[PDB]
Formats: C-alpha cells, structure tokens, sequence
C-alpha cells in the first residue's frame, strides 16, 4: 500500500525523469537482458542488439505505461486494465520476471538521478514498482 | 546432485511404482490448469479452455509422457544431471524459448501429484528427497541458457 | 482474486479437513523444515524433532488461522488483521517463505484428500493460499 | 563462479574506486530502509525508526563496513567463493539464524548503490558482471545451511 509520502516521492522522482522516460525504459530493458538472460525468452522476435529500434520502441511503451500509472496512482487497477488483460491472456509472462525488470528500472533510475535517489525515495520506488507488478499480474488466474 | 544413499534409495523405490505415462499426463495437465500462463507454449494443442478439457486432451497426455520419460531417464544419472540434460537445455533455450521458471513450477506440481498418488507413503523425508531431485533437474535444464 | 467457484472449492476441501486441521498443520510444518531447511532459521527456539509438542502446537495455530480465513474469505484483510501486524512488525519472516509453506500445505492436503484434490480444487487452493500470504505480508512496508 | 576475463577486469577496475567503509554503510542502511523486516537481526543497534536514523546510526555503519570488507576479500577469490565463505556460511546458519534470502536482498541493494555512486560508468555489461558476483556470494554464504 502506497502511503501519501510514497506517492509524493514517486511523483517527484518520475517528474525529474520527465522527457527521458523512454530512453530510461530502453536502458532498463537492456540491463535486464544482459543481467538476466532468461528474460530474453519472451522476445525471440526482437533484435536485442544494443541500440535496436525494437528495444527503444518497447522501452518507450513501458515508460509511457509507468507515466500513466504515476498519474493515476490512486486508481492503478483501472488505469492499467488493458495492460493486465494483455499480459494475462496473451503475453503470459511468468510473474517472476516482473521483479527482474523492476530491479533494472531501479538501477537505471539510480544511475541517472544522483540527487533524487535517496533511501526514502528508493523505498517508495521499489514499493511502487511492486504495486504495478501486482496489478499487471492480477488477472493471470 | 547430492543425495544420501537413504535419499537415493527412497527416490528409486517410489519411482519403481510410478506409471510414467499416467503421472506425466497428470502433472503436465495440472501445470496447465493451476498456472494457466504456461499454456502459452501449447496453443497448437487444441482445447485448453476448462480443467476437464486440459486433463482429457490427448496432446497434453502425449507430451506429458514425453517429458516424464526424459525425467525418468535422468533419475538413472542423478550424479550428473547437467551432462544428461545439456542437449535438452540448449533446445529449450535456443529453439523452444521456454522460461526456465516453468521447470520449477512443473517440479512442484509433480511433487503434488506424487503426494496425491501415494498418500501416506509420500512421507516428509521422501518429499524432501524428491524436492532435491526436481530442483536438480530444473537446474540442469536451465544450465545452458544465454 | 477468488472467484465464487474458488470459494466453493476451498470451503468444500477445508470442510473435509474438518477436525484434522491441526494435525495437517503440523505435518505441513515438518514437511517444510525437511524440504526447505532455510525456514528453520525462524524457529531456533523450537525443538523441531519429529512429533515435538511445539511443532504440533504451532501447527494447530496455523490451521485455526486458515480455518478463520476460510470462514471469512470475503473479508480476509480484516479477519487476519492481528496476524498481519504480528508478522510484519514482530516476526518479520521474509515473504519468500510463505510460498514454501503454502506448497507444503498443498502437498499435505494432496496426501490426505485423495478424492477431493481434483485439478480444479488444487488450483483454487493454491490461489487461496497465495491470497492468505498476500494479506499476511500486506503491512511489511 | 565463472566470469569471462573481461567481466573479471570490469569488476576489479570498478572496485578499486570503492570506499568500502562508505559503500558498506550505505548498502546496509538502505537494506534496512527498503526492506524493513531485515531489521529483525539488529535491535541491539539502537534507533532504526526513520530513514535518517538508520542511515546515521553508527552501529549500522560499523556493521556495513564489516560485511563489505568480507565481501571485498571474496573478490580476490572469485574462483572459489564457497571455500572462502564456508566458515561464515556456517556461522550465519548455526549461530546467527539469518535466512539466506537476506543475502540476495543485500546483493541487489549493493548493485543499486554502485549504480547511484558511479552513474553512467556503471554500464549494463558492468551491472551484468556484478549481478553474477553478488549471486555467487549469496550462494556461497548459503551453501552450508541445514
Ligand atoms: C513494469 C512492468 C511492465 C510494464 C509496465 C509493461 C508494459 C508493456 C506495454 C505498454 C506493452 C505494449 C502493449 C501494446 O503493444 O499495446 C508491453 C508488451 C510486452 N511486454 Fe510488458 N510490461 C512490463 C513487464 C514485462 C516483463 C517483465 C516482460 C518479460 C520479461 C514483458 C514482456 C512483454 C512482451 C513480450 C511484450 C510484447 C512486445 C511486442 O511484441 O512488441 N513485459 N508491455
Ligand atoms: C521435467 C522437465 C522437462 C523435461 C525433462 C522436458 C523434456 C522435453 C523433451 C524430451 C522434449 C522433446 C524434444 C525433441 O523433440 O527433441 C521436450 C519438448 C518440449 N517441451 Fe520440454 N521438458 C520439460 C519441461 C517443460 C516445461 C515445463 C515446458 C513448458 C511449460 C516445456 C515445453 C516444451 C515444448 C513446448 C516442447 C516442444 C513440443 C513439441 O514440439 O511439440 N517442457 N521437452
Ligand atoms: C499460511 C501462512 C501462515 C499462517 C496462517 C501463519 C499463522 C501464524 C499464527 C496463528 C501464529 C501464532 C500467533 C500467536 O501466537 O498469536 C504464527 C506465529 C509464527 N509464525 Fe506464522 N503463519 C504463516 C506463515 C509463516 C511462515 C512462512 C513462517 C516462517 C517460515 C512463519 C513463522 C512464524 C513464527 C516464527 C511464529 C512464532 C512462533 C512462536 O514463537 O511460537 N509463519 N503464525
Ligand atoms: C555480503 C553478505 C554478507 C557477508 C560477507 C557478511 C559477513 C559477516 C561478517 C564478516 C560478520 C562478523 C562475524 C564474526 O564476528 O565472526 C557478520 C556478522 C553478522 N551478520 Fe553477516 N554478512 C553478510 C550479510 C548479512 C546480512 C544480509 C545480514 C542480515 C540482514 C547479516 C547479519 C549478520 C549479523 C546479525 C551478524 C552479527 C553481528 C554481531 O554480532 O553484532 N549479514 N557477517
């Protein structure tokens, strides 16, 4: 459960991400594919080489969805409804992988927000990514 | 892996009583029912829409038998699961694109099936031995991923 | 999310457990300590030998809590409120261990309910234990 | 574990720039803040009630330094982490009763700290190398549990 303070922390941090959201999304993906190669089993149809348009494009989609979630943090289940349907009935990514991407997103943020990524913000962001992950896996069964 | 001789003989003894075809079909079917996202690899298989459809699906049964047969053969080489499963590991990564987390899920469902099948004979020590084996097999199958 | 069918399945199965609930609770614990020895790190103050009164006693408490959860399956957060406080602020068991106990409970049920433990009931029970686990870890942060 | 020489030199190079005392205090403090149930082992340590209290707590800093120092020494024996950490593994199991899942949590927090510290120098390939190392260390520390 996100406390008001958590929501303030997430809005502040993501605010500073602003326009780089797509670039950070792609970086997080690349970090995930290199650190946790098992995640590549879900992207056999992509060119996963560095700088690939497919990864950049996907990174931007992931980032926009997170932007949408931050904007509607009080109403995430509704805001992400179409995305939970998509992952539950179509993509069917095993839930363990959400953790892996969440960690890589956190690392990406840490590497780009030296001043913003305080212990308290780190905690709030991890909580937020866990909530997004929970919503996206809500309808799996 | 590393089993004590009493664990090894526990695994061996119980397995001599297993109908591999039947337990295979059951374990794969229950995997597809309890964790429906695993159905992702099998849409070539027909009707998987209800529990009864999954459990009665002949392709599910056939594949279950193929999987448990390979598993069976690995019980004969508990000292070197990685060598035994290296080719299959490669295949599941490069060609089939199966997230190795699926191997862990199947291992746990298999333990539930053995428990259901054997009842009180599937004692806590025997379960412990089988948990080591299924973790070992999952490991071995994930070893050549990249 | 437990569907009405899931709730019917859980009530039916747990109904058949009835009076053995405590005995099954202890068995599940013993299965957990043997199969996943890392879980013993939370019980250094117990005699964990087979048949120990401490384990039997604890098994009965676990089982009664699950009985309480089945009775209030539409209102679990409230029903288990004291228990979530206890695990979050006192016991502080790492969330991964809930999975391990859930699996051993499932195995115990399978071994004792040959006729009841159908594929559909298995699915409902796993879902139910995951929901209980989610509630008990709700207040960790 | 198994690092390619380019992974090994990546790990080594970055680590030569780490202030072990400072990074240690930070990683342990953030572990206690982001995953507060880990505070369970440290109530002898004083005030852990707010993020600022945790990060400024001298016992947390001292312990963080002790932990990362042992970690440091393990970087010198990447070829045999299990042998290097066998005694500590035993200690954490038999005497300290630390669930080895804590080692994994700390490994991930340490990676976040390195990223925060080094910024763009902590590239995806370097992170990948460090992930293998922290998983290896967690493994090594969990190896003698029973
Ligand atoms: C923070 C959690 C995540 C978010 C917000 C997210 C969001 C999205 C979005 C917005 C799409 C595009 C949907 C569309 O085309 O309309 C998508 C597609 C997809 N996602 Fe997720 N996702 C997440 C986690 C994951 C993880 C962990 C995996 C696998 C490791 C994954 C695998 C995929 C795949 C395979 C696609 C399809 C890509 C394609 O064919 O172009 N997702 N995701
Ligand atoms: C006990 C663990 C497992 C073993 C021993 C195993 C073994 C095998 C074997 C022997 C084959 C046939 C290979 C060939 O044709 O040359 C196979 C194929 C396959 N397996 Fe695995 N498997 C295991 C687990 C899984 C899991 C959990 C899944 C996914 C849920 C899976 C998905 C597949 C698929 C999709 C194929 C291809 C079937 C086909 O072509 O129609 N396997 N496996
Ligand atoms: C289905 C999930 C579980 C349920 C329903 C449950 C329920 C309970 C209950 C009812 C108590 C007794 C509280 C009291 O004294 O008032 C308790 C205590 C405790 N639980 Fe949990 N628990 C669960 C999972 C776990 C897990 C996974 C662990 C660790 C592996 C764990 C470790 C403990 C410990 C250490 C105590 C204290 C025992 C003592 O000192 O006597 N619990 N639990
Ligand atoms: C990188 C992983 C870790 C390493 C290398 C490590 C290493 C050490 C070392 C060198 C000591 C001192 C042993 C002695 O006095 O003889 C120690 C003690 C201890 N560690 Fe670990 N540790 C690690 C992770 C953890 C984690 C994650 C926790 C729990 C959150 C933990 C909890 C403890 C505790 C409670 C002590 C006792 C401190 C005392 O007596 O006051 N350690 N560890």
């Amino acid at each position: 459960v996100l406390s008001p303070a958590d929501k303030t922390n997430v809005k502040a941090a993501w605010g500073k991400v602003g326009a780089h959201a797509g670039e950070y999304g792609a970086e997080a993906l690349e970090r995930m594919f290199l650190s946790f190669p098992t995640t590549k089993t879900y992207f056999p149809h992509f060119d996963l080489s560095h700088g690939s348009a497919q990864v950049k494009g996907h990174g931007k989609k992931v980032a926009d969805a997170l932007t949408n979630a931050v904007a509607h943090v009080d109403d995430m289940p509704n805001a992400l409804s179409a995305l939970s349907d998509l992952h539950a009935h179509k993509l069917r990514v095993d839930p363990v992988n959400f953790k892996l991407l969440s960690h890589c997103l956190l690392v990406t943020l840490a590497a780009h927000l030296p001043a913003e990524f305080t212990p308290a913000v780190h905690a709030s962001l991890d909580k937020f990514l866990a909530s997004v992950s929970t919503v996206l896996t809500s309808k799996y069964r | 892996v590393h089993l004590t001789p009493e664990e090894k003989s526990a695994v061996t003894a119980l397995w001599g009583k297993v109908n591999v075809d039947e337990v295979g079909g059951e374990a794969l079917g229950r995997l597809l029912v309890v964790y429906p996202w695993t159905q992702r690899f099998f849409e070539s298989f027909g009707d998987l829409s209800t529990p009864d459809a999954v459990m009665g699906n002949p392709k599910v049964k056939a594949h279950g038998k193929k999987v448990l047969g390979a598993f069976s053969d690995g019980l004969a080489h508990l000292d070197n699961l990685k060598g035994t499963f290296a080719t299959l590991s490669e295949l599941h990564c490069d060609k089939l694109h199966v997230d190795p987390e699926n191997f862990r899920l199947l291992g746990n469902v298999l333990v539930c099936v053995l428990a259901h099948h054997f009842g009180k004979e599937f004692t806590p020590p025997v379960q412990a031995a089988y948990q080591k084996v299924v973790a070992g097999v999952a490991n071995a199958l994930a070893h050549k991923y990249h």
